[PDB]
């Protein structure tokens, strides 16, 4: 607390920037100047009335092109050419002319629903050491990932190709997830996330066109970070065998292959990939250079457990009560997941109670809950 | 008068060209709306002064 | 807190946004005889397929 009085600044320095925003679109924003009166006309009077959404099939140099319009109908169509005759692509969406069917303009861009999946509006509230601990093997994830975009100048003094892509694997609830999300927040770049369960389809031969897709959008903006989470799904999750099966999941890794690495020459697509079945994966997947420092992330012990909890624990009510020393000597190189559902299920006690103070009680009865869910599946009781 | 003069004013009413219905996919800032007529395709067109 | 939140969505929204219908700088005039190739027409064309 005690941080009022500066965010009454920036809530300040947002009112100056609301006002001086108006009052200049308001009236002030002169269009009674020539350089913005002749240039919108003599624009409009070649531009319509109706502008007849077409599709650019292929584009012929002389200044001519063969559109095909939703509504039915192609065209042999012209252009008015003040719009730079090569600008323009398959792919895009033009305006034809509600007379004479011409180029009018080009609409710069358009984008689909299924983008809509990758692409995010996020901006995480975590930023990192909320993945305080296991803080080496995460200088393979901050050197590689991250470091690249920051100084391109430490790699130029050796020279020599950037690094490139990571596989994360362990234990599942060591962090991976949050290892990702985490480095997304530092470099603000273009984060696209995606999971493998949507990369599996019931539906064949739209699989392979997904998978190209992913990273040819990323190569379009110029830096982009692509969280492939859980590329453990691709030989574990199928629907029916008549339309998913071998076959599907074949092909999927084949096109990977290429956009990973290939022939494209596409942008900067830093990967990350979180596996823990990383022997389903090709090898000319984990090659190397595709992989260049790997990552394996095992159970912490007792010492980095003191770490985790105490990330944990300070977003909650405390007391002297609270002793965190004694909950790590009854866990066991369990994973940080269990801890965190620890201190998520301590506060559910408190909720229980309607009391809002947190106790060392709290904490040790949900560790029996936690303790519970390890060892009933498990029906030996003693190793038999 | 004012009966007959209603009849005579509704036959100019009723005359239309066609007038549709359109659902707006998007604006664009140059004071046009992308429309997409329901039964046909995408146009951009421009605004009246009522909105 | 939840005066910060308010006040960017306002200041996005009042500022506007712009999206591009391209041209070019180094033209100004095109419809000395761009209107030939439009308004009277000279021609754009269905386009067909020879089957005999
Ligand atoms: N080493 C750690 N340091 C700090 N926090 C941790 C650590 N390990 C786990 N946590 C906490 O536990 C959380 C739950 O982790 P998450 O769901 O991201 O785990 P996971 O390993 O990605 O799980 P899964 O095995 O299902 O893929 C994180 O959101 C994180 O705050
Ligand atoms: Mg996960």
């Amino acid at each position: 607390r005690c941080k009022l009085k500066l965010l009454r600044m920036e809530r300040i320095k947002d009112h100056l920037l609301l006002e001086e925003e108006f009052v200049s679109n308001s009236e002030i924003l002169k269009p009674f100047e020539k350089k913005q009166e002749e240039e919108k006309k003599q624009l409009e009077e070649i531009r319509g009335n109706p502008l007849s959404i077409g599709t650019l099939e292929e584009i012929i140099d002389d200044d001519h092109a063969i559109v095909t319009s939703p509504t039915m109908p192609d065209y042999y169509v012209s252009i008015l050419s003040f719009v730079d005759k090569e600008l323009l692509e398959p792919g895009c969406s033009v305006l034809l002319h509600h007379k004479t069917m011409s180029i009018v303009g080009v609409l710069q861009d358009d984008a689909d629903p299924m983008v809509s999946v990758m692409k995010m509006d996020k901006s995480p509230t975590e930023s990192y050491s909320d993945i305080g601990g296991l803080e080496s093997q995460i200088q393979e994830i901050k050197e590689s990932v991250e470091l690249p975009l920051t100084h391109p100048e430490l790699y130029e003094e050796m020279g020599i190709k950037p690094p490139k892509g990571v596989i994360l694997y362990g234990a599942p609830g060591t962090g991976k997830t949050l290892l990702a999300k985490a480095v997304a927040n530092q470099t603000s770049a273009t984060f696209l996330r995606i999971v493998g369960s949507e990369l599996i389809q019931k539906y064949l031969g739209d699989g392979p066109r997904l998978c190209r897709q992913i990273f040819k959008v990323a190569g379009e903006n110029a830096p982009s970070i692509v969280f492939i989470d859980e590329i453990d799904a691709i030989g574990t999750k199928r629907y029916d065998s008549n339309s998913g099966g071998e076959r599907e999941i074949q092909r999927t890794m084949l096109e990977l292959l290429n956009q990973l690495d290939g022939f494209d020459d596409r942008g900067d697509v830093k990967v990350i990939m979180a596996t823990n079945k990383i022997e389903t994966l090709d090898p000319a997947l984990i090659r190397p250079g595709r992989i260049d420092r790997k990552i394996l992330f095992e159970n912490p012990d007792l010492s980095t457990k003191k770490k985790i909890l105490g990330i944990h624990t300070s977003k909650m009510n405390l007391s002297e009560d609270v002793n965190l020393e004694t909950l790590v000597t009854t866990k066991d190189d369990l994973s940080g997941a269990d801890i965190q559902a620890m201190c998520t299920e301590a506060g559910l006690l408190a909720l229980r109670e309607r009391r809002m103070q947190v106790t060392a009680e709290d904490f040790k009865q949900a560790k029996e809950r936690v303790m519970k869910n390890k060892v009933e599946e498990n029906l030996e009781g003693l190793y038999l | 008068n004012d009966k007959v003069r209603f009849i005579k004013d509704e036959l100019r009413l009723l005359q239309e060209p066609g007038s549709y219905v359109g659902e707006v996919i998007k604006i664009v800032s140059d004071k046009k709306v992308l429309v997409k007529v329901q039964p046909e395709g995408k146009y951009i067109v421009d605004v009246a002064k009522d909105i | 807190e939840n005066d910060l939140k308010d006040i960017e969505a306002r200041i996005k929204e009042k500022a506007g946004v712009k999206e591009s219908d391209t041209g070019l700088a180094p033209s100004h005039l095109w419809d000395i005889m761009g209107d030939r190739q439009r308004l009277g027409e000279e021609h754009p064309l269905q386009v067909a397929r020879c089957t005999k």
